[PDB]
């Protein structure tokens, strides 16, 4: 918000973001830039670095959907040496808001899983445990 | 002040004590056990100052009164026990001991463990100071003995229990109580006899520590301290046993790598992969499997083993082919030998002799196959000098290789009678060194009627001594002795006081090595060789006729006759290189003879500077430390070419077959600073070849066997050779420099191929760290420090040990080393 | 000379060439306050035997807590005329980083003093100043104002019959090691407000000046009612002033109030 | 056995070096003119002004070299040097020409050490220490004879423990055993106190700490006496307010200095706590501290003790009865007990009359209750 | 007896080396040389040839090549006996001599002393065999620290990407740090250890350098392990409230997290994560692509308690014969830490009984106290 006065180190990044912003916005035509910025704490910025000429063409990465998962898992599952027998859409169906790298990291975890033994094949549900009383 | 409590505890004590003066109802008995109940509450209670004692001190007085006064009886024991505690806490030196305890034998239960303690050294002191009498008085120190070792055994005082053994003269004793929880403690305990003050008088450590071996039944330790008591008859004795055919072999191989010769033939079962393994016919196929194993067969330019892109007389061109040899042993050059032997052929010069064919036959060492059928297509024809090659080449492959076939020894044998002076000399070397330790009889019949040298040269006779002193390697075999008795009567008035004259001296202490007390009639057959000569290899005679010793009687009389100023101080060298052959084992006291050394060096003579290194060679062989590196290189810069040739060679052995970083890069800045010396740059290319004998895989060592074993041929070798470097300028800057071929037979290496059942390689991973000294520590000690997992094909250090692993297999040995089997037989995994 | 007197911090010649040292080169209403501090100080000063049957030590440390003008001087005053020992004064910041390396030797003259003039009253007014509560960076690894302070200690700690007294303005800000056990251990505060102790500090502070009789200080005092100290040293400056302005030297009770009504 | 090893290798260094030694002295000569000799080529070895900074060293015969003017510049060694002194950050001696590392010296250290140490054998022993004697046998258990016996341990097989705290309420003497225990023991006690290593910015506690303890391992194996840590960390909570999330860091180094990664020397720590149930529960882990005693407050035989012993240098009188201050059955310290001893003689004093009285002992018990 | 022995000859060793001392006489004041001779006159001569300074070069401007060297004096050299132009390198330590300075000789990088003592060389004194309680978390951490390296190719033929990145985490106490010791102890590669206070620092900027020399020391080296401790100190939750003045820490680990994995390979770094308290840890830290296969360490079951209990008893001293099931039974719900202290308990009630025997009576002694406190 740069209005906040906590205190110093605080006020040096102030001015590197004031420089950045002057970079681009002062008198430069800087057409022969392109920026691409990317952040996580979408929320929590500096207004004026905000956009419109600065920032704009804000792409949104949402989370992936059903198919997206699908999409990540085979995509990573390219080179694995999967055997010809694979429920990869509802492996999908099982990620259960399994957005990120996580597919990753299971395929890979799956090839462990399999070299346990020196096996080609995916089993499914030891799948899901290399995923991851009372009532039930 | 006091504690009320305690106050009336003494009150009542002492009570009882005055009312003691007699034996009636409460007196005797039942007082007594109260006095007995206080004493066990004592010894139940901490060691805070017992309340009954430090003030019952008239007591002690009034309690041995009454023990004088009451008549015999129930009593006269019962009051003995509180007179002994009494004893204990103030006096009663011997009485005590006795009287009480020949009441209440053993069963210590009201007296906890310092009273055991000091009733042991009491019983120990007490027969220290009775001498060979008192044998009345002896068998009640017997049954005392028998009493207190298996409670010591039982409780954890084992090593009290060895104390008291040992001071007592009882080592047939615990034969009856050891168990098979502290067989290990005990054996370890008994190796560890650095002072060994029965030894001199006998071998009673070994003997019961044999018997323990043998009646448990572990036999490769069994036949290790039969191998360190010098008695091959012993030796036969436990290797007979061969009730198991994995434990046979085990030992066999043990015998083997040893070198000791095994005698039997077509009689026994396993025979022939006994006798082979024995023999060591497998040693070169086994080496040259694991150099394949992480393959190092690339021959290196003696610039490369260098480095000198990093910036051609006899002299450089012998020093390369040495440098060659070292770095290439027995992998087979082929290709870069065929290079390097046209090259020092064309430079066959003055000393461009059969020293280069030597070194193809290091090339080609243990390569019987290899190295014979390459010398044998590509040698001998015209030059003598290349003949003798081809025999010393021979001598070299054959060298710690046994096998009824003689291709050395017929050879050499052949050739020994011809006239050529040089070339006789040659073959009788290679004869020696090609059976070096086998101490067999035919080529000492063979060479003793020729040591007669009156129509050869004293060199030669001398390198004859020098070959019987290796096969002989301490047996002080006889004729060796009247060989060299005829040789002394052969002796001139100057030839002593010329150069080589030390070889005969060398050969007889090679033939009385360390013996013991046969010492004192080498001494006197020192004083029978009363010719006109400077003493000095007298000395030497003596010093390397008494070797492998702990202790420093010897030491000092040497230390002494050094000492008296000599202002013809190679007598004074010699002393110092005794010393040093002396103290080989203990590490303690091998860094503080290297620092009486250093001492030596600085407040000594230019001849004492001369000697010292090669002394701390001799200590620190292939265990190049860094402050040993620094002392060699700081006196190996020194002004004295003699010392700087001592030094620089000396650095070159703590270095061999070692290959640090650190070390080389030393090496090659002084090579850079001795830019203009010849002969200091000759010997320091020798430095670098020892620096990477074999590329770091061969390493000749004394010791032997977790520091335990001593190496009888390979102490032969090296003494030769540091008697020869004794005298740098005239031994070795000139004709004769072949005493360093004799040290690559002495070679050997170190490494652990984990050749199981039928030789089969099985791997293994294995945990490797610097030994810790297992004795006295905690529990079971890590002896592996810095656990470095390397499977089988290691090569171990020279002071690291290892551990192999959780329970894979059963390793044969708890020493591994060289050739192991490993039982596929873990209890459970 | 072999530096045979040269201490580790004096001025010597160099020669240019081949470096070598050469020709060394030389160099009212106060009266609870006032009682226990007489107490204090005093007592075990003049009768050391007061605590040999009780087995304990003489007191060596007292430390004053003033408000800015109030206090803090007129105790001293009062304690260096009505005591005979010495009364050596080291007061205000003494030992600031003004002049560092040498502080550590003027504190060591300090205690040569003390020791020669025995008993000795060593005040040492304002210790805020140099005596800042030990915190922050340094905390025994700083070669400053720390490290003096680490060396007085270890110099107290022992002081046989001298003794200090440390004062300054606030509390807040104290050292746990000197605060600690043989160091300066008691301590006292000061009352800001007094009609008679502002009417007393108003005459001495404006003792030097050329006043004009026909002048009722006590009713300069009394309409000063809110005032501190040195404020008070403040007023008479003013009054100074005004009476210059007036350009006459007889400094009157309406260059007084004037003054007064100017500071408040 | 062992006993025979070292004797007889003992004897041998006797005899050996004495005796070759005192011959060579009897023949002194070729001695003193080599040492004469070496020193002055050593002093030929440039002398000129010369001063070196040790920035770091490459190996034998080779390091960097910095100066004021930041010559950073490399230069090989000369052997002369003591060698191994070589520590980075020290002061080296460098000729003026060539800046030949040839001489280094420091000779001076942060004061710190001085600072937290300070009277490392107090006025206060065991003696002085009035009863807890069951307390006083387990810290020494704990602290002294795995030091001045360090035997016992080593031939039984297990390590003495590391981490000793002390708990109770405000004021049970806790400070007075570790004094007595400083003074007892050889080794450089170290004092430390909970409101010190508060820093007012991120990193600064946890780095003083680390000084602290490294400090601790090297100049001697002796006690860390950590004061309260309550007002420290107090477990790991939810880590959201800044200061405590930068305590909590805090804790969490000593944690790793109590039992780490790599090693720990002889040095043990002793913590003084005056709530415990509050401490972080992994803190306490029984691997790092170990032997928490109980440090509560004295019954009335413990009370006449402490009043005995704080009185032994107090000339009680005749009349002066010790006994109607142990007559109150509430919280009275050893601290309070002393404040009694301390308000009672003042009094005496104040009103004049050099010998105390009951009723001056009295009036110190009622302005010394707080409560 | 024995020990008036040893007072008397360590009496004699004192004594002699006093006499020494004293005799010879050998000290060093201020400098010294103790080491006989040390002679140096050609060192002096090759250090005239010699003692070079040093700079950073920046750029090798042409292809005779033009090197930018920086100081207290700027120059531009170039040329040199030295080979290898710049190394295939440009931001090294050139270490160039003067005198028309072009004569150079490479040197490694500058770094701090914080990261220069942390890379912790030594190795601790643990091994495998020794871990009881945790077999499948132990099996877990070897297969995927050691199959990568150990006879890797098997774990290359599947086609399956290697796993880079494990989390410790669990109760106060279980074996976690000495696992890590062990690992450290059996691998043979550059291994690193991390304290979390050390990146903690006076302000900005301190933290993400010291994290970024690590990072390419790692790099530099042929293959790293790497071994963050306290993570929980290093490293939190991202939101701000009022850690607005507290940002730092955060700062840090967004960079620690960007070298861990970026636009741009992370290298074969191996990253190992203690932990007791594994909520905390931010989620863009915890995200699997950088800590791959987290482990659990719980409180070991009676099988665990029994094998580390006769770990501990691996000290000799102890009884003959000891029902280490049974100890486990009579401790449920112990650490491992607290089997370790139970055996200390043992030793010094064998100690405080003056016994040299560790009984199963001093044992369960050890327990019940334990357990009441
Ligand atoms: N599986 C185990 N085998 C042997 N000893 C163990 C085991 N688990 C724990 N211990 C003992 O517990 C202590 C190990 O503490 P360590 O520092 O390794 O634990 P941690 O899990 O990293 O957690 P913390 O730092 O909270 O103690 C030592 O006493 C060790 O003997
Ligand atoms: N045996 C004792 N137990 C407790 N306190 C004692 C003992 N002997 C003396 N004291 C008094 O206790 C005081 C110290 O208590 P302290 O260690 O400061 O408690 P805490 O550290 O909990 O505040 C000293 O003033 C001392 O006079
Ligand atoms: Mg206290
Ligand atoms: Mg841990």
């Amino acid at each position: 918000k740069r209005f906040d006065s906590e205190k110093a180190g605080d006020r040096e990044v102030q001015r590197t973001m004031l420089e950045l912003l002057n970079q681009l916005d002062g008198f430069q035509p800087n057409t022969q830039v392109k920026v691409i910025a990317a952040t996580n704490r979408v929320d929590i910025l500096d207004p004026a670095l905000l956009r419109s000429g600065r920032l704009d063409r804000k792409i949104e990465f949402p989370m992936p959907n059903e198919e997206a998962r699908a999409r990540i898992m085979q995509i990573h599952s390219r080179k694995m040496n999967v055997s010809p027998d694979v429920n990869y859409e509802e492996l999908a169906r099982c990620t259960d808001d399994f957005n990120g790298a996580q597919c990753k990291a299971v395929c890979v975890e799956a090839g462990m899983i399999a070299l346990r033994r020196g096996a080609t094949e995916l089993t499914h549900e030891d799948y899901m445990e290399g995923i991851l009383q009372y009532y039930a | 002040e006091l504690s009320e409590e305690d106050k009336q505890l003494q009150d009542e004590l002492e009570m009882l004590v005055e009312r003691l003066g007699e034996k009636d109802t409460s007196l005797y008995r039942p007082a007594l056990e109260e006095l007995r109940r206080q004493i066990r509450s004592s010894t139940t209670s901490m060691t805070s100052v017992p309340k009954p004692l430090k003030f019952l001190r008239p007591h002690y007085g009034k309690l041995k009164e009454i023990y004088e006064n009451m008549a015999p009886g129930e009593n006269k024991r019962f009051a003995a026990d509180i007179i002994s505690v009494l004893a204990m806490t103030m006096s009663g030196e011997r009485e005590c001991l006795k009287y009480r305890l020949v009441g209440s034998q053993e069963e210590l239960a009201s007296w906890g463990h310092e009273y055991v303690r000091h009733l042991a050294g009491e019983v120990a002191k007490e027969w220290q100071e009775l001498d060979d009498a008192e044998k009345v008085q002896r068998e009640p120190l017997l049954t005392l003995v028998k009493e207190i070792v298996p409670y010591n055994m039982a409780h954890n005082a084992e090593h009290e229990a060895c104390d008291l053994l040992m001071e007592i003269e009882q080592v047939d004793m615990l034969e009856k109580d050891i168990d098979e929880n502290a067989y290990a403690k005990v054996c370890l305990y008994l190796t560890s006899c650095v002072n060994y003050v029965p030894e001199p008088e006998n071998s009673a450590l070994l003997r019961c520590a044999l018997g323990v071996f043998r009646k448990f039944s572990r036999f490769p330790e069994a036949l290790r301290l039969a191998l360190m008591l010098n008695d091959m008859e012993l030796v036969e004795d436990i290797f007979t046993s061969c009730k198991d055919v994995v434990v046979q072999k085990q030992m066999a191989f043990m015998l083997g790598r040893h070198g000791v010769f095994l005698e039997l033939s077509e009689d026994v079962e396993e025979y022939e992969d006994l006798t082979e393994i024995m023999s060591n016919v497998q040693l070169n196929s086994n080496f040259l499997a694991l150099a394949r194993e992480l393959d190092i067969m690339e021959p290196k330019v003696p610039d490369d083993i260098y480095k000198t892109h990093l910036e051609d007389s006899a002299r450089m061109n012998l020093a390369s082919s040495f440098v060659n040899g070292f770095v290439n042993a027995a992998f087979g050059q082929d290709k870069l030998l065929t290079d390097d032997g046209n090259k020092w052929l064309y430079k066959n010069k003055d000393h461009g002799m059969l020293s280069a064919a030597a070194s193809l036959g290091m090339i080609l060492l243990w390569d019987v196959d290899g190295g014979l059928t390459q010398i044998d297509k590509y040698l001998y024809s015209s030059e003598d000098y290349i003949k003798s090659g081809a025999l010393l080449a021979c001598g070299i492959v054959n060298s710690g290789v046994r096998n009824e076939c003689d291709p050395a020894l017929a050879l050499l044998s052949d050739y020994v009678l011809h006239n050529s002076n040089t070339m006789r000399l040659g073959s009788i070397f290679g004869l020696g060194l090609a059976y070096a330790g086998s101490n067999r009889e035919d080529v000492l019949t063979l060479l003793l009627p020729v040591m007669g040298d009156s129509k050869s040269s004293m060199e030669v006779a001398g390198v004859t001594a020098l070959a019987c002193g290796m096969i002989a390697v301490g047996s002080c075999n006889g004729d060796v002795t009247s060989t060299i008795l005829q040789t002394i009567m052969e002796k001139s008035e100057t030839e002593l006081k010329d150069t080589y004259a030390r070889w005969l001296p060398l050969g007889l202490g090679l033939n009385h090595l360390g013996k013991g007390e046969a010492i004192e009639a080498i001494l006197a057959a020192l004083e029978v060789v009363s010719e006109p000569f400077r003493s000095f290899a007298n000395t030497l005679v003596d010093v390397c006729a008494y070797a492998g010793s702990g202790n420093v009687l010897k030491v000092q009389q040497l230390l002494h006759i050094c000492s008296e100023h000599f202002d013809m101080g190679a007598h004074q060298g010699v002393a110092v290189l005794g010393i040093a052959l002396i103290a080989m084992g203990e590490e303690i006291g091998a860094e503080m003879a290297l620092r009486t050394f250093g001492h030596l060096l600085r407040y000594g003579e230019p001849t004492l500077r001369r000697a010292v290194p090669l002394a701390l060679a001799l200590i620190s062989v292939s265990n190049p430390r860094l402050n040993i590196l620094d002392t060699l290189s700081k006196f190996s810069h020194d002004a004295d070419p003699e010392v700087s040739y001592n030094s620089i060679f000396a650095m070159g052995m703590v270095g061999s077959g070692t290959n640090n970083a650190r070390l080389a890069a030393m090496l090659r800045q002084l090579a850079q600073y001795h830019a203009k010396d010849p002969n200091n740059l000759f010997m320091v290319r020798l430095a670098q070849g020892l620096t990477h004998l074999g590329k770091g895989t061969l390493t000749l060592c004394p010791y032997h066997s977790d520091r335990q074993l001593m190496s009888q041929v390979a102490v032969a070798g090296l003494l030769t050779v540091l008697v020869s470097f004794l005298d740098v300028r005239n031994i070795i800057l000139g004709k004769s420099h072949y005493v360093l071929y004799g040290l690559v037979a002495a070679m050997q290496p170190r490494m652990l191929v984990t050749f199981d059942e039928e030789l089969r390689p099985l791997p293994v991973s294995v945990r490797v760290g610097q030994a810790v000294d297992v004795v006295g520590q905690a529990g079971k000690p890590k002896t592996i420090t810095g656990f470095q997992t390397h499977t089988t094909p290691v090569l171990l250090a020279h002071g690291e040990r290892a551990e192999l692993a959780t329970e894979e297999f059963l390793p044969v040995t708890p020493i591994l080393e060289g050739f192991v089997i490993l039982r596929k037989n873990p209890n459970y995994d | 000379i072999d530096i045979n007197d040269v201490t580790p911090n004096c001025r010597v010649a160099l020669r240019n060439d081949s470096y070598t040292l050469h020709k060394i080169l030389p160099n009212g209403g106060l009266d609870k306050q006032i009682k226990e501090i007489k107490e204090v100080i005093e007592l075990p000063v003049k009768h050391p035997e007061l605590f040999e049957a009780l087995g304990i030590a003489q007191p060596k440390g007292v430390l004053l807590y003033g408000p800015p003008g109030t206090g803090k001087t007129l105790l001293a005053r009062a304690v260096a005329h009505h005591t005979d020992c010495t009364f050596i004064r080291v007061s205000g910041s003494e030992l600031v980083q003004k002049f560092i390396g040498e502080g550590a030797r003027m504190v060591r003259e300090l205690f040569v003093m003390a020791r020669e003039h025995a008993p000795s009253i060593i005040f040492m007014d304002e210790i805020d100043s140099i005596g800042s509560s030990r915190l922050e960076g340094g905390s025994g690894g700083d070669s400053e104002v720390q490290r003096t302070m680490l060396e007085l200690l270890n110099q107290l700690d022992a002081t046989k019959n001298i003794k200090v007294i440390m004062a300054t303005n606030r509390i807040d800000i104290l050292d746990s090691a000197l605060l600690r056990p043989g160091r300066i251990d008691r301590k006292i505060e000061f009352p800001p407000p007094n009609e008679e102790a502002r009417l007393d500090i108003l005459k001495i502070h404006s003792r030097k000046m050329n006043l004009t009789r026909g002048i009722n200080l006590r009713k300069i005092a009394e309409l000063m009612p809110g005032a501190s100290g040195a404020e008070v040293k403040g007023v008479c400056t003013e009054a100074g002033m005004y009476a210059l302005r007036e350009r006459r030297v007889h400094v009157t009770q309406e260059d007084f109030e004037m003054a007064v009504a100017k500071v408040m | 056995r062992l006993k025979l090893l070292k004797l007889e290798r003992i004897k041998d260094y006797l005899l050996m070096e004495e005796e070759f030694i005192r011959n060579q002295e009897q023949m002194k000569p070729l001695e003193e003119k080599q040492e004469e000799e070496r020193s002055k080529v050593d002093d030929l070895r440039g002398t000129p002004m010369s001063v070196g900074t040790l920035e770091e060293i490459i190996d034998d015969n080779h390091a960097i070299v910095s100066t004021s003017v930041g010559s950073e510049h490399y230069v090989s060694i000369l052997s002369f040097v003591d060698k191994d002194l070589l520590e980075p950050g020290c002061s080296v001696l460098l000729n003026h020409k060539v800046h030949a590392v040839i001489g280094v010296l420091m000779d001076d250290t942060d004061p710190l050490v001085t600072v937290m140490k300070v009277e490392k054998a107090p006025q206060e022993t065991y003696a002085d220490i009035g009863g807890l004697d069951n307390q006083i046998q387990e810290i020494k258990e704990s602290v002294e004879l795995p030091l001045t016996h360090p035997e016992y341990y080593e031939e039984m097989g297990i390590k003495p423990p590391k981490g000793v705290i002390l708990y109770g309420p405000p004021g049970t003497g806790k400070t007075l055993l570790a004094k007595a225990v400083a003074n007892q023991t050889s080794a450089t006690f170290l004092r430390v106190v909970g409101s010190e290593l508060i820093q007012k910015y991120l990193g600064d506690g946890p780095k003083l700490v680390r000084e602290l303890f490294r400090v601790a391992e090297e100049h001697a194996p002796s006690i860390v006496f950590i004061d309260e840590i309550d007002a420290i960390g107090t477990k790991r909570y939810d880590s959201n307010s800044g200061g405590e999330r930068e305590i909590q860091r805090t804790m969490l180094e000593l944690l790793n200095q109590l039992d780490g990664f790599d090693s720990r020397g002889d040095v043990k720590v002793i913590m003084a706590t005056n709530r415990i149930e509050t401490l972080d529960p992994a803190l306490i882990r029984p691997g790092r501290i170990d032997r928490k005693i109980e440090f509560p407050l004295p019954d009335e035989k413990t009370k006449k003790r402490i009043f005995q012993i704080h009185t032994s240098r107090m000339t009680l009188a005749d009349d002066v009865t010790l006994d109607d201050l142990i007559m109150a059955k509430d919280d009275l310290s050893g601290a309070d007990i002393k404040a009694i001893c301390t308000e009672a003689g003042l009094m005496a004093l104040r009103e004049r009359r050099m010998k105390v009285t009951n009723e001056d002992f009295k009036k110190s018990k009622e302005n010394v209750l707080y409560k | 007896t024995y020990s008036r022995q040893i007072k008397q000859v360590e009496d004699d060793i004192q004594q002699l080396l006093k006499k020494i001392n004293e005799l010879t006489g050998i000290k060093e004041s201020d400098t010294g040389l103790a080491p006989p001779a040390l002679w140096d006159l050609a060192a002096d001569k090759q250090t005239l040839q010699s003692e070079q300074p040093l700079q950073v070069a920046r750029c090798t401007k042409i292809i005779k090549y033009i090197i930018n060297v920086k100081q207290f004096a700027k120059f531009v050299v170039d040329l040199s006996d030295q080979v290898a132009p710049t190394d295939i390198e440009e931001g090294m330590r050139v270490g160039v001599d003067r005198n028309k300075y072009q004569i150079h000789i490479p040197l490694p990088p500058k770094i701090d002393p914080t990261v220069t003592m942390m890379q912790v060389e030594e190795k601790p004194d643990v091994t495998y065999s020794d871990v009881g309680g945790c077999k499948e978390q132990i099996e877990k951490l070897r297969e995927v620290v050691e199959t990568p390296l150990l006879h890797p190719e098997r774990f290359v033929n599947l086609g399956i990407e290697p796993p880079k990145g494990v989390l410790l985490f669990g109760p106060p106490g279980t074996g976690k740090t000495l696992c890590a010791r062990a690992v450290a102890n059996r691998t043979d590669a550059c291994f690193i250890r991390v304290i979390g206070s050390e990146l903690v620092q006076k302000y900005v900027g301190e933290g993400a350098r010291m994290v970024r020399e690590l990072f390419e020391m790692a790099r530099t080296k042929k293959a790293c392990l790497i071994f963050f401790d306290e993570i929980d100190a290093i490293g939190g939750a991202r939101f701000d409230d009022g850690a607005g003045g507290d940002n730092e820490v955060q700062r840090t680990m967004l960079e620690l997290i960007n070298q861990l994995d970026g636009f741009d390979p992370r290298g074969n770094i191996k990253v190992l994560m203690a932990t007791n308290r594994p909520d905390t840890l931010d989620p863009a830290l915890m995200r699997p692509g950088r800590l791959d296969r987290k482990i659990e360490f719980s409180l070991p079951d009676l099988e665990g308690r029994t094998h580390i209990f006769k770990i501990h008893a691996r000290s000799m001293s102890v009884e003959r014969d000891i029902r280490f099931e049974l100890l486990a039974r009579l401790c449920p719900n112990s650490t491992g830490a607290e089997i370790r202290s139970v055996c200390t308990e043992a030793g010094m009630f064998a100690i405080r009984a003056r016994r040299k025997i560790a009984t199963e009576k001093d044992f369960l002694e050890a327990v019940n106290k334990v357990i009441k406190s």
